[PDB]
């Protein structure tokens, strides 16, 4: 693997000698929990929805309020 | 922002961390110069009231200096006609649990500023460690608005400075050592409304790509790669946070920055190019849509987090005056790209001991890897240069347009590295490698270097006892100023590198110097307060050499020279 043999433009990765093409099912399988993987994006959606409440209250009242339970 | 651009051209001001949208860190002031800097003295000083690393530096605008601290990210304003009084203060109330998910000390790279306009009064912007972006009134300190960008419960924090462009403020990300998938966000300066958000990995809609993304260099890669260069859903925790610096070209209306490392550090857990971690981006300002994207370090094996500053300049390439970006990466290469097309102009080693890569092939754009200095499961890789700390880190550097030279504070640190398997749990660290770090082959830990970024010609090079972390300021007085980890500020002649002046500050420096004129006199200002990654050993009282992500052993001598601190020093003749 010297980084110059490309399967496609922008895609040059190769396994190193003796390592697998794919990790799923191998001794190096990360076995990630899909529920753990999704938590960040769920948290972002929740922050975005709060921010949008704060913005809408600003456009309605002309006064900024951070705490969403106070709107 | 055209008014902010105009204020940046006034030597009474220092309006952004980078000085100006090109990140020149260059002052036309010459009161202080190579022939009298030996007479520079301390004019006045301030305490920040905190310890831990003091990154970035003060802003000065319209006769007011603005100061910021590491966690809890207090801010205050000082009228330069009354230096002992605080005009106003802002004291955030943040959950102290934010500290536990900062990988590398609770540093903050500082404030941004926008002048008054249709959006309202002039504003100071602060990113808090706890993930909020805050807008303050620049004259009173009143909180105008505050939004949630980043969630500390996911290990996601903010450390890099906000960046104002037109009517927007850009907020980055941090937490790739905890599996945070990077993203940058533009908020409207008037009301804090999110305008756009561009992720570093994943589907094309998340990456936010122009329909003509990489039209000029299709060999860099174009569409589908934020999915196809990862196996399955590993991109969802895949790093690429952007905690460094920006640049902007108002004529192209393009914003430039670098995305950081893929997560975990264990390369074997994430086969593939891992796009678009480690990428130099050029994004349209209004829409955020990327016009170009160059991946410097495909399939990173070394934590060469690709966030370092972007220094714009206009220089001859094969006889034609060309708009450029120059970018000294963690990976030990100095990149220079055409900042309109993204075409690679040069990629040269910042020190010849770099060994992970043999060279970059300029035509293909690919770094030719040396497998002897790869990392991989079930192997302890030895003698890799650079280490994960890089041959360059977070310091903003400087460019003298008369000399066509960049001046850089450089690190000379190498490593051994062995990964390990580990699970991802949101909120916990997700590193997966054990490191030992040590000086590079030349035997010291730092250097200061002057170079032409188109030709790669090193003008001069000088050693430093420790890595030079905080960046540089250059002036038309033929001086480059910088601070050192061991607690000096120093000035060198930019023709030769000769040391002209040094002063013993209380604590090590991890930010940059600034200069400004006030009431007809030139001042130089700097923070003193060691921390950041090199200072984790002393800041956290760590002893195991592999602790602090492997920095503890390399920096074990730093505590013989400096304690923590927190002060601002102002110098004048
Ligand atoms: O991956 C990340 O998101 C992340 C964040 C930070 C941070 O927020 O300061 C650093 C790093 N990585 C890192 O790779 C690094 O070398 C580093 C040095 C420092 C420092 O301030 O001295 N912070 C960070
Ligand atoms: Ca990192």
């Amino acid at each position: 693997y010297d980084g110059t043999h490309c399967k496609a433009p922008g895609n040059c990765w190769e396994p190193k000698p003796g390592y697998p093409d794919k990790v799923a099912g191998s001794k190096y399988d990360p076995k990630h929990d899909p529920n753990e993987l999704n938590k960040q994006a769920e948290s972002i959606k929740a922050m975005e929805a709060r921010n949008q409440k704060r913005v809408e209250n600003y456009a309605k009242t002309g006064k900024f309020v951070y705490k969403v339970e106070d709107i | 922002n055209s008014e902010l651009d105009r204020l940046s051209k006034d030597d009474r001001n220092w309006v952004m961390q980078t000085k100006d949208y090109s990140a020149t860190h260059f002052s036309r002031l010459t009161e202080i110069n190579s022939h009298n800097v030996k007479n520079l003295k301390v004019a006045w000083t301030l305490s920040t009231g905190t310890l831990h690393g003091h990154e970035g530096a003060p802003l000065v605008v319209d006769g007011i200096m603005y100061i910021h601290t590491p966690f809890p990210n207090n801010v205050y304003a000082v009228d330069l006609n009354d230096t002992r009084k605080m005009l106003w203060q802002y004291k955030p109330k943040q959950n102290p649990a934010a500290r536990a998910v900062a990988c590398c000390d609770v540093v903050n790279r500082g404030l941004a500023y926008v002048p008054a306009g249709e959006h309202g009064p002039a504003k100071i912007f602060l990113n808090q460690l706890d993930g909020h972006i805050v807008a303050l009134n620049a004259k009173t300190g009143e909180e105008i608005w505050k939004m949630e960008n980043s969630d500390i419960a996911m290990g996601s924090t903010l450390t890099g400075a906000p960046f104002v462009v037109k009517d927007k403020v850009l907020v980055g990300s941090a937490g790739a050592e905890l599996g945070v998938r990077g993203y940058v966000t533009a908020y409207n300066i008037k009301d804090g409304k999110q305008e756009w958000r561009a992720y570093a990995t994943g589907p094309d809609e998340d990456l936010l790509l122009d329909k003509d993304f990489n039209k000029d260099n299709p060999h860099y890669g174009q569409f589908g790669l934020g999915l196809s260069t990862w196996e399955g859903d590993a991109w969802k925790i895949g790093g690429g946070t952007n905690w460094g610096w920006y640049a902007y070209d108002p004529k192209l209306d393009m914003i430039y920055y670098g995305s950081g490392n893929p997560a975990p550090w264990n390369e074997t857990m994430r086969p593939g190019d891992n796009k678009w971690t480690m990428t130099i981006w050029g994004r349209d300002a209004d829409t955020g849509r990327a016009k170009f994207g160059y991946q410097k370090t495909p399939h990173d094996e070394w934590d060469y987090a690709g966030v370092n500053y972007m220094g714009l300049s206009e220089q001859e390439v094969d006889g034609k005056l060309t708009p450029l970006l120059t970018h000294p990466d963690r990976n030990g290469l100095v990149y220079t790209l055409n900042r309109e097309t993204g075409a690679l102009v040069n990629a040269f080693k910042i020190d010849d001991t770099v060994n992970w890569v043999k060279k970059v092939d300029l035509k293909t754009g690919l770094p030719i890897r040396d497998p002897e200095y790869s990392t991989r499961m079930d192997h302890n890789a030895k003698g890799i240069c650079p280490s994960a700390m890089g041959y360059h880190n977070q310091g903003i550097e400087s460019y003298d347009p008369d000399k066509k030279l960049f001046f850089m504070g450089v690190n000379h640190i190498c490593m051994d590295w062995e990964p390990f398997m580990l699970p991802y749990r949101a909120g916990q660290f997700f590193v997966g490698a054990t490191l030992n770090m040590y000086p590079g082959p030349k035997g010291m830990l730092g250097q200061v270097k002057a170079m032409n970024a188109v030709t790669g010609k090193m003008e001069w090079e000088v050693p430093e006892k420790f890595a030079v972390w905080g960046g540089t300021l250059a002036t038309a007085g033929d001086l480059v100023f910088y601070g050192t980890l061991d607690g000096f500020i120093k000035a060198r002649d930019t023709r030769t590198g000769e040391l002209k002046w040094q002063f013993q500050l209380p604590s090590g420096v991890i930010g940059h110097p600034i200069t400004y004129q006030h009431n007809g006199k030139q001042y130089i200002a700097i923070y003193s307060g060691v921390g950041g990654w090199p200072g984790v050993g002393l800041v956290f009282d760590l002893k195991d050499p592999t602790a602090g992500l492997g920095a503890v052993g390399a920096f074990r001598e730093l505590a013989h020279y400096t304690q923590m601190g927190g002060s601002v020093f102002v110098f004048s003749l």
